[PDB]
DNA sequence: GGAAGGAGCGTTTTTTTTTTTTTTT
């Protein structure tokens, strides 16, 4: 069978990774130099953290990737016993590598590691840093305990810009010989919201669905991100407009009330235009509505009342 | 590819990045502890990550242990003077005939003997798995027994605890 | 990586045949490798404890069948092979066998 | 000897002396107790609800209901938390206060009571042939303090096992009782005794104890100070008699619960000075009161009604005070920590007064 | 005779068959025809207290299976049982997967014996949302051999997927118009002599709860028997037994509120709460008095309706009766 | 055996051709299986829209009638903790097909009930074994799914069922059974369905049960209202007219009579009146604010019980005060 | 002889269900 495009076109080299140009350039510098230190890679989902770390390890270790890399993630056993035995034995292993090269322990989703295992990793890093180096990958850098953070260079990935997403999408289209239009690519980028995994998934879905990537064809399957709809609903100057948006764009499309209220809270947390008093009052009203929904009254009437109270707060 | 924080590590107490008053307080406390009938048996150091607790402890030991260690009566393990000024507990050590929770209990039962001609400073930085309730209870019991021990001679015991918050985990 | 090799004698290994995946044509010099997770392979230990004879039969679809003969108790164990073998594992296996 | 509250406790229906209509209704209930429904007696605290329940049990069974012993029943939660409850038992009935277990009260309903309901009581007949069966009586003290889960667990236990068990619940207010539970019980209102009846009981006690009384006005004043609570009336009578060499006089002070005087002082301070520092001092007083395990709702009610008695305040101030009291009482009912709500009420009162 | 007279009237007169259930025909007809169609769906009975839900399900099970087969075809769980997520995932799932037990020849000849079991979850609204979610696919997967019956008073407490999976039956309130016949039959069976209109008054006071009405009738009968005068029961005695505030006391409260003096209202309320009247009954009587009064204007009625609603909600939250009553009376006085 | 089943299960779609109201999603998945390029799927939608039916039908189409041998289905009724993900799901996803029948399928129905730890463990299982396995997640609440899992899955939204699809399914059921439905009855059924086919099927089964002679009797809107005990539109209109035009006593009497005629519930009347008022043309916007706030408060109070008469009077007073602005 | 800079202060700790890790077996 044919692999999905997300996995089929996963980059093999750092040069094929787009976005965070300075960070990728630093990674390439490290790869071509060799003296890799303990590092932490943090950022939002689907921006190349796993791809970047794996490509760096591959380029650094060459043929010795199999015997010089130990990869562990949340799907494997990673308790304190694992740190005591498997990681310890790997770090103790005497492996002949080219000068400036070290064994790499990749801990993907390191944030999920237990407190005991994280504390145990301190002594391992202290003892075996001469021949072993650790590459943590996570979404929240603060979820790694401070003693471990103290030894590692931090590297934060930013959300991908529309330009890099468009460039890599054009590369994929050229490889796949996909017919498209500019508006279709713009719609795909808009719906991706900076997540390239979603961008590639939506591109594949659209290409399958109709063959031609148009805006209308893209929007037949992919929907506009609902956080923007919620923001438009909250910022409406008229109660009628807010109610109309809530009905047509959210309720009639099958969005659950709990999702709507959670998204409303998240969006209100980042409303720069509104004042602080109005913002906190809106947060209070949203929380009261959320409490009512959790009790079982997840009705459209409650959301309409929440919108009415928010509009009152605005006035 | 040596890391700078290790490559340029201090080689003497004068280069340790420590406030002068804190260094004086720690040095006086440890020196008093090294007395034959010292009032204090455990020195507990607490603070944030990377504030020179273990570094200053080791640098001070390098001076204090030779000063107070009794000269051997022509007896020693190997030909060399056995430069083991600091004895550290390892939390990842696993032996065949010992349950995990007893490991620390064993360590102290050995550390008790490092006095006089075998004088050494006991340092506890890599603690046992205190997140396990039973292990923490055993650790506390062992600490209390050391504090209340009737042994006339004991070596100075230093416990360095790095204080940090545990991020919420699923 | 460790190895346990059965002797080539008619008291522990009564017979062995490789059929090139069709049960008919015997081929010499070809090696068949089946990758399994021990959590499932070890489930036949209790059956083998009482077994008098064991017959292994692996097909091309990655299915391994173990027939255990202890008038008597007859056991059939069918297991699936893993998706694929890593390059490191293949290299280690080849080095062990050569 | 025993306190006069218990020394002169009536031990029969015919021994009752106030609320004769309630006594007649209880007697009518005991005429044919075979089909006695579950009972829920509600009324002001200290009016004699437990005494009347015991009198009804005595009429149904006999004086042996008053021979009470205490046992300890051990329960284990999901987290292995081991805890204990006191079960007061007589040969004919049982007494429990599940609210003593807080949020774990439901466990008591699910394990203990259910078992009591499931075990049919049978005994060999002394004269006739064959076994004889009798339903067990169970008293639930402080029914209104049960969590909603325990009340829900009570429903099918009451219904299915009606043959083997009859519940008699007692409460001071029915507001916290869920509707399904009220539907399953015969509701009995227990009015407080009038001042005249309290004075008569106190005078009878005085005559029994040979205490010299200058005038009967002292008993009336004690009854007024008790606010209809006969138990408090008797306790203060005993305290005043002992502190006055068993010779009461019109000049003898009336002893009130210490926390009540503390709340009165707090009200006076609140009225006098209104500022942040005054609020902090009031918080200190509130925390001291809570340290003695005084319920937060009781503290709020006492403080509110003490404030409403101040003469200097006007109609608007009192209206605002009662509004805030209602709002913060609801907040306490729906809340987790009482300090927030009491402090908020005091702050709102300070804002309105100033 | 004594054995039969050893039960409270509510349990003594619990309906035995579906024919005895009253005022709930809209669902009883479907349940009855299910005995012939053998096409019972998953059921969600919901309604206010004492409307006949548990009685209906018990009667349906008895009619479907019978005294002997029921013990192997019915699994009942209620609030008194542990119903955590583990219970739902293990015990309920195991019973739902159980093979249908073989009926005996007597059972087949005497009862329809449909080829499935029944799981009854009484007081289902007390179960947690996660535990409810654990039932979703168990109900669908084993619908060929198992049918679920959830019963509740607050339907909003049932998660939406479960409500969608279950056919819904709303039990109506039992009032003087639809439940009078059953109460009259019960009174006749017990030879309870009452004045004309007493049963209607009891039903009106019960406010949709036939269990409360039956208990009130039993209390009145006991009082009359103890008195032993041969006179018929009166509505005044029923009101006194039901905890209804006498009309004169309500009139006094109304005049005090009309006066508008805070101190007099406070003193009167302090004296009134000594009697122990339940605040809910007083609020209901005040609502009936004010809303139906023709001497007040529209604005007053709107404001008082909102005030009464707020006070009733606060009381339902389980608040101090004295404080809430005083606040309501003061607010009405300021209108 | 199908005859004894409830209609909700008796009429479960068996093939993708029987799933209505999801034309775009269905066409996309059908063509994906035709080209054998199925990606990891997420089906997000409200109850009773055809997610489980669609995924089971797709599995049947992919693997014919032996899908149960190469499809691993897990739902909320099963334990799906991190240990389950590590052992069972991982072993199934990392093993070869039974007869090399392309790729294996793992269905996680009601995945919004899974814990955060299990979802986090699922990420690398999904990514590593994409060649041999494909994952399908189904959900009603997206906020319970972690961002990584959402990013890994191609999203498809199951909208509330359109009217035409409901009419076609109802016609299919009516031809299957020997049942007759009136156009007004069908309109009422669609209106009360709220885009849920389960409700339609359950109400239709109850209506058939209600008929004395289903072989010839026709289902009218009155039968539907009786079975559901819901208010008629005329009752709602009369109640609203009395509230907005008559005096307090007349409105109270009208509400009491309308409720006592058929034992209607107050919450149903409130919902109907809210729906009616949502289309009202209001020249003052504060009226809408007051209506929404007060009616939401009354609904919340009703959800916890309370006094019914007081709540009805509250509804009347709230509407009158709101429209007095 | 004024800044500016820095140290020490300002602390204690079960509970509902449900899930998970750890340790000894
Ligand atoms: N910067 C990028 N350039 C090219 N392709 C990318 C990029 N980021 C993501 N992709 C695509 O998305 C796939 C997933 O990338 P990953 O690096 O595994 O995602 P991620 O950043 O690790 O997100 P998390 O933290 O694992 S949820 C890759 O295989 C690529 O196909
Ligand atoms: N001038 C210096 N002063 C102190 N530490 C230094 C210095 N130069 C390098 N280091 C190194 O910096 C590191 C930090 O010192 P540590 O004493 O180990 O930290 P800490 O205070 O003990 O906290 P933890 O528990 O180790 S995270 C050590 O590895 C030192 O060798
Ligand atoms: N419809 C009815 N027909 C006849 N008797 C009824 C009816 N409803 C209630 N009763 C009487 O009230 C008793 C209780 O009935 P139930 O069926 O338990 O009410 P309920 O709906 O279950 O109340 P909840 O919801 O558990 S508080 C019965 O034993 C009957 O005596
Ligand atoms: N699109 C549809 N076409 C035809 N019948 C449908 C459709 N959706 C639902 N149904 C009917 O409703 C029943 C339930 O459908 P499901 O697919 O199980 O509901 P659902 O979408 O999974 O909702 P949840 O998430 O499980 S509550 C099916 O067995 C059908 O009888
Ligand atoms: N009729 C009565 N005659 C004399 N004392 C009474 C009478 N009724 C109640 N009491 C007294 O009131 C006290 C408290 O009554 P109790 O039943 O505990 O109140 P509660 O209703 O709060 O349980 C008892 O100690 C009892 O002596
Ligand atoms: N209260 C409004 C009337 C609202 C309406 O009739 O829509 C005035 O003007
Ligand atoms: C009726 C009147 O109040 C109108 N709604 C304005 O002006
Ligand atoms: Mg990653
Ligand atoms: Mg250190
Ligand atoms: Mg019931
Ligand atoms: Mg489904």
């Amino acid at each position: 069978l044919q692999l999905p495009w997300v996995e089929k076109y996963r980059p093999q080299v750092l040069s094929d990774i787009v976005g965070n140009k300075e960070t990728i350039d630093r990674l390439q510098q490290i790869a071509k130099d060799g003296n890799m230190p303990h590092m932490i890679i943090s950022g939002m989902p689907g921006i190349g953290k796993t791809t970047s770390v794996h490509c760096l390890a591959h380029e650094l270790l060459g043929r010795s990737y199999a015997d010089g890399v130990l990869e562990l993630n949340a799907s494997d056993d990673r308790g304190i016993d694992v740190v005591r035995n498997q990681i310890k034995h790997f770090a103790q292993k005497k492996l002949h590598l080219p000068p400036g090269k070290h064994k790499i322990v990749i801990l993907d989703e390191a944030d999920s590691m237990t407190a005991g295992a994280q504390q145990a990793l301190r002594r391992t890093m202290e003892l075996y840093s001469n021949s072993t180096r650790f590459a943590f990958a996570c979404n929240q850098s603060n979820k790694i305990i401070e003693p471990l953070q103290s030894r590692c260079a931090i590297l934060r990935y930013s959300k991908l810009s529309d330009e890099d997403v468009l460039k890599r999408l054009l590369q994929i289209i050229k490889l796949e010989d996909v017919k498209y239009t500019n508006d279709g690519l713009e719609a795909i980028i808009f719906t991706a919201e900076g997540d390239m995994r979603q961008a590639i998934n939506n591109l594949q879905s659209t290409v399958a669905g109709h063959g031609l990537v148009n805006a209308d064809n893209v929007f037949k399957i992919v929907d506009s991100p609902h956080p923007l709809i919620v923001k438009k609903m909250l910022l409406a100057s008229n109660l009628e407009d807010s109610i109309q948006i809530l009905r047509t764009d959210l309720w009639k499309k099958g969005y659950s009330s709990i999702d709507i209220v959670t998204t409303s809270f998240r969006v209100t947390k980042n409303l720069a235009q509104v004042k602080e008093s109005v913002r906190l009052e809106m947060i209070k009203e949203i929380g009261l509505t959320h409490m009512r929904i959790l009790e079982g009254v997840g009705t459209y009437l409650q959301l309409a009342s929440m919108l009415a109270k928010i509009h009152k707060l605005n006035n | 590819g040596e890391q700078w924080y290790e490559k340029f590590k201090p080689n003497c107490l004068e280069q340790v990045a420590i406030h002068k008053r804190k260094l004086k307080d720690v040095q006086e406390a440890l020196d008093a502890m090294f007395l034959p009938n010292a009032k204090h048996r455990i020195l507990l150091l607490s603070g944030p990550s990377g504030c020179s607790k273990s570094t200053v402890i080791k640098e001070l030991s390098k001076i204090l242990v030779p000063k107070y260690r009794q000269n051997s009566n022509g007896t020693s393990f190997r030909s060399t003077p056995n430069e083991h000024k600091v004895t550290e507990f390892r939390g990842d050590c696993i032996v065949n005939d010992l349950p995990q929770m007893e490991s620390f209990s064993e360590f102290l039962k050995g550390a008790r003997y490092l006095v006089m001609s075998n004088l050494s400073l006991i340092l506890i930085e890599d603690l046992p798995n205190v997140f396990h309730i039973d292990t923490r209870r055993r650790f506390q019991q062992l600490i209390l027994q050391w504090l209340y021990s009737s042994e006339p001679l004991l070596p100075p015991l230093v416990i360095c605890i790095t204080e940090c918050e545990i991020p919420e985990n699923d | 990586f460790s190895k346990i090799k059965l002797p080539s004698n008619r008291s522990i290994l009564e017979k062995l045949q490789v059929f090139d995946g069709d049960s008919t044509t015997v081929i010499d010099g070809f090696a068949v490798i089946g990758f399994f997770d021990f959590t499932s392979f070890d489930k036949i230990r209790k059956s083998t404890k009482i077994a008098s004879k064991v017959l292994f039969r692996m097909d091309v679809h990655g299915v391994l069948s173990v027939n255990i003969l202890s008038p008597g108790i007859v056991i059939e164990v069918c297991m699936l092979e893993k998706e694929s073998i890593d390059e490191a594992a293949q290299t280690e296996i080849e080095l062990l066998m050569e | 000897m025993s306190l006069w509250v218990d020394k002169y406790r009536p031990k029969s229906l015919n021994a009752l002396s106030h609320n004769e209509e309630l006594t007649n209704f209880l007697k009518s209930l005991s005429d044919q107790p075979r089909d006695l429904p579950h009972l829920l007696l509600y009324g002001p605290n200290g009016t004699g609800k437990k005494t009347r329940c015991m009198a009804l049990l005595e009429s149904i069974f006999g004086p042996g209901v008053y021979r009470l012993k205490i046992d300890v029943r051990q329960f284990v939660t999901a987290s292995n938390r081991k805890l204990e409850l006191n079960v007061v038992s007589s040969p004919y009935h049982l007494e429990i206060t599940p609210s003593d277990m807080g949020n774990n009260d439901r466990i008591v309903i699910q394990e203990l009571l259910k078992e009591v309901a499931q075990m049919e009581q049978v005994d060999f007949q002394d004269s006739k042939d064959g076994l004889a069966h009798r339903y067990k009586c169970v008293i639930i003290n402080e029914a209104n303090s049960l969590t909603k889960d325990a009340q829900a667990a009570l429903r099918r236990t009451m219904e299915k096992y009606s043959k083997n068990i009859r519940l008699i619940m007692v409460c001071d207010s029915m507001s916290p009782i869920i509707a399904p539970i009220k539907s399953r019980c015969l509701l009995i209102r227990c009015p407080a005794p009038s001042d005249s009846e309290i004075s008569t009981i106190l005078s009878d006690v005085v005559t029994n104890e040979r205490i010299q009384l200058e005038t009967k006005d002292i008993l009336k004043r004690i009854a007024q100070a008790s606010n209809g609570n006969l138990r408090v009336s008797l306790l203060m009578l005993e305290s005043m008699a002992l502190n006055n060499e068993l010779a009461l006089k019109s000049s003898s002070p009336i002893i009130k619960p210490d926390w009540i005087i503390v709340i009165h002082k707090l009200t006076r301070k609140i009225v006098k000075e209104r500022s942040v520092n005054s609020l902090i001092e009031c918080r200190a007083v509130l925390y001291d009161l809570l340290a003695h395990c005084i319920p937060a709702n009781i503290i709020l009610k006492e403080l509110t009604f003490s404030l409403l008695d101040v003469e200097t305040l006007n109609t608007t101030n009192k209206s605002s005070i009662i509004e805030y009291s209602s709002v913060f009482d609801e907040r306490l009912s729906l809340g987790n920590k009482a300090i927030f709500h009491l402090e908020g009420f005091i702050a709102k009162v300070m804002c309105c007064l100033d | 005779e004594q054995s039969l007279a050893q039960q409270p009237w509510v349990e003594k007169y619990r309906p035995k068959n579906l024919d005895e259930v009253t005022a709930q025909d809209h669902a009883v007809t479907v349940l009855k025809k299910t005995l012939k169609s053998a096409n019972l769906p998953h059921m969600l009975f919901y309604g206010p207290p004492g409307t006949g839900k548990t009685s209906t399900i018990l009667a349906l099970t008895k009619e479907l299976y019978g005294p002997d087969l029921m013990k192997s075809r019915i699994l009942e769980l209620n609030a008194s049982d542990e119903r955590g997520i583990s219970i739902v995932r293990e015990k309920v799932k195991n019973f739902a997967r159980l093979t249908v037990s073989k009926p005996s020849k007597h059972d087949l000849e005497n009862y329809p014996c449909p080829p499935y079991k029944i799981i009854i979850l009484d007081e289902a609204d007390s179960m947690t949302a996660d535990a409810q979610s654990a039932l979703r696919r168990t109900m669908e997967t084993y619908s060929g051999v198992t049918r679920f019956c959830l019963i509740c008073n607050y339907v909003t407490r049932i998660i939406d997927p479960l409500a969608s999976r279950c056919s819904k039956f709303r039990f109506k309130a039992l009032d003087a118009s639809n439940a009078i016949d059953r109460l009259r039959f019960i009174s006749e069976q017990e030879n309870v002599k009452c004045d004309d209109g007493v049963l209607e008054r009891i039903l009106d006071i019960s406010a949709g709860d036939l269990r409360r009405g039956i208990t009130l009738l039993q209390s009145a009968s006991k009082g009359a028997q103890y008195l032993g005068d041969g006179k018929n029961i009166t509505s005044t005695q029923v009101e006194e037994l039901a905890g209804v505030v006498p009309h004169d006391i309500l009139i006094e409260i109304v005049e005090k509120v009309k006066s508008g003096d805070f101190d007099e209202i406070k003193k009167y309320v302090n004296t009134f709460m000594k009697s122990g009247w339940s605040a809910a009954s007083v609020v209901n009587q005040l609502h009936e008095y004010y809303i139906t009064n023709d001497n007040f204007d529209t604005n007053f009625k709107n404001q008082i309706s909102w005030l009464l609603f707020t006070t009733d909600s606060r009381l339902n939250n389980g608040t101090n009766e004295h404080i809430q009553l005083l606040n309501l009376l003061v607010k009405i006085s300021q209108l | 055996s199908k005859e004894n089943l409830p209609w909700v299960e008796k009429y479960r779609p068996e093939t993708l051709d029987e799933v209505y109201g999801q034309n775009e999603v269905i066409t996309t998945v059908r063509k994906f299986v035709d080209e054998g390029k199925l990606p990891h799927l997420l089906f997000y939608g409200p109850p009773g829209t055809g997610k489980t039916s669609t995924i089971v039908a797709l599995a049947r189409e992919i693997y014919g009638k032996n899908y149960s041998n190469m499809v691993l289905e897990l739902n909320a009724s099963d334990d799906r903790g991190i240990d389950v993900v590590r052992n069972q799901i991982k072993d199934f996803a990392s093993t070869r097909q039974i007869f090399s029948k392309g790729f294996k399928l793992i269905i996680l129905d009601e995945a919004d009930a899974m814990t955060n730890a299990a979802q986090n463990a699922l990420r690398r299982v999904i990514e590593r074994y994409t060649k041999n396995t494909r994952f399908c997640v189904l959900a009603n609440y997206a906020h319970k799914l972690t961002p990584a899992l959402l990013s890994r899955c191609t999203r498809f939204r199951f909208q509330p069922l359109p009217q035409e699809a409901i009419e076609r399914r109802i016609a299919n059921v009516l031809v299957h059974e020997k049942l007759k439905l009136s156009p007004n009855a069908e309109k009422a059924l669609i209106e009360l369905s709220n885009g849920d086919m389960r409700r339609v099927l359950n109400v239709l089964q109850s209506c058939k049960a209600t008929l004395d002679n289903p072989d010839e009797d026709e289902i009218s809107d009155d039968v539907i209202y009786e079975c559901c005990g819901a208010p008629r539109p005329s009752d709602l209109k009369a109640v609203l007219k009395s509230i907005l035009e008559d005096d307090w006593g007349t409105a109270h009497y009208t509400l009491n009579k309308v409720r006592s005629a058929k034992g209607l519930a107050l919450i149903d009347l409130i919902e109907g009146i809210v729906k009616i008022l949502e289309d009202y043309e209001l020249q003052n916007e504060e009226t809408r604010v007051h209506l929404l706030t007060k009616l939401a408060d009354i609904e919340y109070s009703i959800s916890k019980g309370g006094n019914d008469q007081i709540q009805g009077s509250a509804v009347i007073g709230a509407i009158k005060a709101s429209f007095e602005n």
